[PDB]
């Protein structure tokens, strides 16, 4: 797009031959593509010819505009002649018995937020951290670090996008972007590293309760793709993809202490982030559907999480 | 468009008072993002201009902190608590709201001390320039103070106005006045045509019409 | 530290064309708008131009729009502006100056913080000439002053510079060389004077000392009652 | 005329559009009342009624 740097070489600028909706016609196009939408052709000079990922595995949709992915809470219900028992006893561990229950006919509001890495705006504990697993002794199940206090993260898109539409046949409009106004800059989150900090303290105190007296490890994802190796949104209607790894750092022993002085400081840890739109949703080939872009900028809210571990 | 305008335009100021300058927009200099990008240059003699105040008031790095400012809207000030000899030169506001970046007309800072009168002076062509096609007939007033000056020209009482082009000094370093010369350049008969050619002064100091003369030739 | 060189500086013929280079020190180019600002004895100050960071994105003033255009290589932390058709306005001081950061995630305010030390432009290539020098004479009713002005007038030469003195620097007594007029003739003239005592006029061979470094035309013009 | 907007279906030939009577009903647990009292202004209470 204007070489240089990979927060701007990010975007490849590529046009094409576009069936107008006069079916003999075909119009010379053009728009910009995040690089990993993008792969490049074989059976050529390593030329600048390319494709869209996807086409040779199957036709994604486009989203249509009208429809909005936001996690609007669900409420189930149990039918006729059914109840839905809950615990009022918490602090509970996931299984056995609990000592003080009550019918519902419909759960509180539960919002459908699809993630990995981390969970935002989740219901928090009731009184304290809790750890929860299947099985602790195996290392094939995870550990749900549900938490007491809402940490906050803060994510954007600070590129000023916009969007223009490519008639495609009679009566479609596919939708890219067009060109970024003024500054480049890269997309990011941030976090404060004081709460982080704390957090990691306290998680260290009660996962210690299950592996007693041991100093707690935390690393960065082992590998794998960016939908294993990276935390994921679609804060507004972008898939950031966020790479994790100076997130998970450092190891915490028995001591536990207040590190962090009852004194104002300023220190957020960061996280750049990759974009993509064409999305093989939920690892399904046929799942996939492309995301249209979202013009202006973007800046997204919000409260973490219970830790996938 | 912004146009930029300052109040004050000579500055002969003691050394050790305080001084202002103040500045007026066409147009109001807040940005949309919520700042406004006014700033005041100080260019000393034979220097680039540097930026002393920005962000309308914030002082940028190394500027001494004697200089301060305000402002709103369209109107801002430079303020000086005291004025010192490394302080002469030019200062201009800017603008940097709006495109194109646009400047104040300038104000000059000079150093104050008493209204010396000019030490007069006037010098006949030379006799290869007498015989020359054009002629510049010469006067000088010399360590003055303040530095508006000029020459009115004559030649045997009569008025002999024309091609009286005139040059001046910067302040002295020295005694911190000021020196002009004027440079009646006629032609070789305009020249010869007349003879008691005489320079009055003009001085903010010394007006009167002190006058010094010369029979050609 | 952030230092900025100005370089390219010459002389050209109305309807020409110049290159200006400006090369950045001690701050990490790739990160800033660029501009360029002149200054004429008339004006004081004008705005030229402006370049993105990328290089992408690029503004000029209306005194020079198309005829001008401004570039950058940021692999040589250099910025260059290329000028054509100039007219005889744009005889002038260039400055190049550093304006709006753009760093990773984030990107401040507009600035012309800090400026190089400028580079000097010339627009009309008429009458280029080593001087006529002319004694200013203490002379006449001149003589009877108790400590007389003694001159001399350097004239039509160009382009500047001029070197004037007196006795080879030596005399200091009231040394004006007034400041240089480019005249209607389309050449450079000064005048100098000096101030000494009255019977030390010829029993000192007072003299005004020139040299024209454009032409190397030079003349030791003694001055005389 | 409509290739920039929608392209449209021939309607098939053995498709008829001729204005065959519908009747609508009430189903069960529900009822159709109307008017007897013809020359009715179309609002307010009718005088003579079936269901
Ligand atoms: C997410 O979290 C990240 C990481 O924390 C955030 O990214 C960082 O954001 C800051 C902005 O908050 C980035 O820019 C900086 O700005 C501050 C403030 O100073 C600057 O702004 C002034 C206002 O316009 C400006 O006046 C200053 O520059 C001028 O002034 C001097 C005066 O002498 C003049 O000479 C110049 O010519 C300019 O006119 C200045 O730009 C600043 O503190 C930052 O670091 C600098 O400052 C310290 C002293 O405070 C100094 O020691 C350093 O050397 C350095 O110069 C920086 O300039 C910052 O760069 C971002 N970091 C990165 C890596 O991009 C992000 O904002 C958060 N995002 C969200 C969504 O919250
Ligand atoms: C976690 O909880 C946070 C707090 O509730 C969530 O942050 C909030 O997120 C919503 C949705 O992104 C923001 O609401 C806005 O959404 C509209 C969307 O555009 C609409 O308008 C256009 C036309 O103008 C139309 O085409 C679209 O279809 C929509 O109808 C924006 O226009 C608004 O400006 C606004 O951003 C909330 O503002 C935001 N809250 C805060 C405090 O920022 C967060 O999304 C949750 N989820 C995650 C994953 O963290
Ligand atoms: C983001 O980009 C949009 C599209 O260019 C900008 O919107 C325009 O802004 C200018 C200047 O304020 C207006 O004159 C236009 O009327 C706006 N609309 C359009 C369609 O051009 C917007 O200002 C940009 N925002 C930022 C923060 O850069
Ligand atoms: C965090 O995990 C990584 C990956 O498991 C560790 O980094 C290296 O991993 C390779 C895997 O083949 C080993 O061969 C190296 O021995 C590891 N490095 C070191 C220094 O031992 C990494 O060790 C872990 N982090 C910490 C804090 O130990
Ligand atoms: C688009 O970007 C602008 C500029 O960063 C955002 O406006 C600002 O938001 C930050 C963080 O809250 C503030 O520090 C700035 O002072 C704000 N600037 C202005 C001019 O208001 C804006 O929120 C972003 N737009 C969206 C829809 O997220
Ligand atoms: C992208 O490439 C097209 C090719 O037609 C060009 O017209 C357009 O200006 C380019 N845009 C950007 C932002 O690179
Ligand atoms: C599709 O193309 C990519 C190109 O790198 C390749 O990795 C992938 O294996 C291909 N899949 C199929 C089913 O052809
Ligand atoms: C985030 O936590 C704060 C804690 O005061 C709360 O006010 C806010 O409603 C929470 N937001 C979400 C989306 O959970
Ligand atoms: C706590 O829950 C885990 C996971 O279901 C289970 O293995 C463990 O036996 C439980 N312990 C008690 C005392 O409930
Ligand atoms: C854990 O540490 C305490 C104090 O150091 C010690 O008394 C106890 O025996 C340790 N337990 C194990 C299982 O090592
Ligand atoms: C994450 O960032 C680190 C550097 O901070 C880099 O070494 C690593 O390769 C990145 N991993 C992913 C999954 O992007
Ligand atoms: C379709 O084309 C005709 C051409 O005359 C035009 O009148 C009509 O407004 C167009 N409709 C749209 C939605 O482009």
């Amino acid at each position: 797009a204007t070489v240089k740097t990979g927060t701007v070489e990010e975007m490849k600028n590529c046009s094409f031959n576009t069936t107008t909706e006069i079916r003999d016609k075909e119009k010379k196009e053009y728009a910009l593509f995040y690089k990993p939408d993008i792969v490049p052709l074989s059976e050529t000079n390593n030329t600048s010819e390319y494709r869209l990922i996807n086409c040779n595995t199957s036709a994604c949709t486009q989203a249509c505009p009208k429809v909005t992915f936001e996690p609007i809470p669900i409420h189930y219900c149990a039918p006729a002649g059914y109840a839905i028992l809950k615990c009022n006893d918490e602090t509970f561990n996931g299984t056995g018995p609990c000592s003080n229950v009550s019918t519902v006919q419909c759960t509180h509001g539960i919002r459908p937020v699809v993630s990995t890495q981390l969970l935002l705006n989740g219901s928090l504990a009731e009184k304290e951290i809790v750890i929860r697993s299947e099985n602790l002794t195996n290392n094939a199940k995870i550990i749900i670090v549900h938490l007491h206090t809402p940490v906050e993260i803060v994510c954007t898109r600070p590129n000023n996008n916009t969007r223009k539409s490519v008639r495609i046949g009679p009566g479609q409009t596919f939708y890219a972007t067009g060109d970024i106004i003024g500054d480049i800059k890269q997309a990011h989150c941030n976090i404060s590293e004081e709460k982080w900090n704390d957090t990691l303290q306290k998680v260290g105190i009660e996962l210690q309760k299950h592996f007693p007296n041991k100093t707690i490890k935390y690393n960065q994802s082992a590998g794998g793709d960016m939908e294993i190796t990276t935390h994921s949104f679609n804060c507004g209607g972008e898939f950031f993809y966020c790479n994790t790894s100076n997130l998970f750092n450092g190891t915490y022993n028995g001591t536990y202490i207040s590190t962090n002085s009852s004194a104002n400081s300023t220190s957020t840890i960061t996280l750049q982030c990759r974009i993509k739109q064409i999305i093989n949703m939920w690892q399904g080939v046929g799942r996939c559907m492309y995301a249209p872009p979202i013009a202006g900028n973007i800046t997204c809210r919000s409260n973490i999480t219970g830790l996938l571990l | 468009y912004v146009v930029m305008t300052q109040s004050p335009l000579s500055l002969p100021i003691t050394p050790g008072q305080p001084a202002s300058i103040s500045c007026r927009s066409s147009q109001r200099l807040l940005h949309s993002d919520g700042n406004t990008y006014l700033a005041w240059y100080q260019q000393r003699p034979g220097q680039p201009p540097r930026r002393l105040i920005y962000e309308v008031s914030k002082l940028d790095s190394g500027v001494p902190d004697r200089f301060s400012g305000s402002g709103a809207g369209t109107d801002f000030t430079l303020k000086i608590s005291r004025v010192e000899a490394e302080d002469v030169g030019v200062y201009y506001c800017g603008q940097n709201t709006y495109l194109p970046y646009s400047f104040g007309q300038g104000s000059k800072v000079e150093i104050k001390r008493a209204v010396a009168a000019p030490s007069v002076f006037i010098f006949p062509p030379s006799e290869d320039q007498v015989k020359s096609g054009t002629v510049s007939v010469v006067c000088l007033l010399n360590n003055f103070y303040p530095r508006e000056a000029s020459v009115k020209w004559k030649v045997d009482g009569v008025l002999k106005t024309g091609n009286s082009q005139e040059s001046v000094t910067e302040q002295d370093s020295k005694d911190n006045t000021y020196s002009l010369s004027s440079t009646l350049t006629l032609s070789n008969t305009d020249y010869q045509s007349h003879n008691v050619y005489a320079c009055e002064v003009t001085h903010q100091g010394l007006s009167s019409p002190v006058t010094k003369s010369f029979n050609r030739g | 530290e952030v230092q900025l060189a100005e370089s390219g500086g010459g002389l050209t013929k109305p309807g020409g064309s110049l290159r200006l280079s400006c090369a950045a020190s001690g701050f990490t180019f790739s990160d800033f708008y660029m501009d360029w600002v002149r200054q004429t004895p008339g004006k004081g100050l004008e705005w030229v131009s402006r370049i993105n960071n990328d290089g992408r994105n690029k503004w000029y003033a209306d005194s020079v729009r198309g005829r001008f255009t401004v570039s950058r290589e940021n692999a040589k932390n250099t910025l260059y502006l290329q000028m054509d058709s100039l007219r005889a306005e744009d005889t002038a001081v260039y400055y190049c100056a550093r304006d709006r950061p753009v760093y990773r995630y984030w990107s401040g305010g507009y600035h012309l913080d800090p400026w190089g030390q400028g580079v000097v432009v010339t627009v009309s290539s008429a009458s280029t000439k080593g001087p006529s020098v002319f004694p200013l004479a203490p002379s006449s009713r001149s003589t009877s002053e108790s400590t007389a002005a003694l001159g001399c007038l350097v004239k039509d030469y160009f382009p500047e510079p001029v070197t004037v003195s007196w006795n080879s620097g030596s005399l200091t007594s009231g040394v004006h060389t007034f400041p240089a007029v480019l005249q209607s003739s389309g050449l450079y003239s000064l005048s100098s004077v000096v101030t000494v005592p009255s019977s030390s006029l010829g029993t000192q061979t007072y003299v005004c000392n020139v040299n024209h470094k454009p032409s190397n035309t030079k003349v030791d013009k003694r001055v005389e009652i």
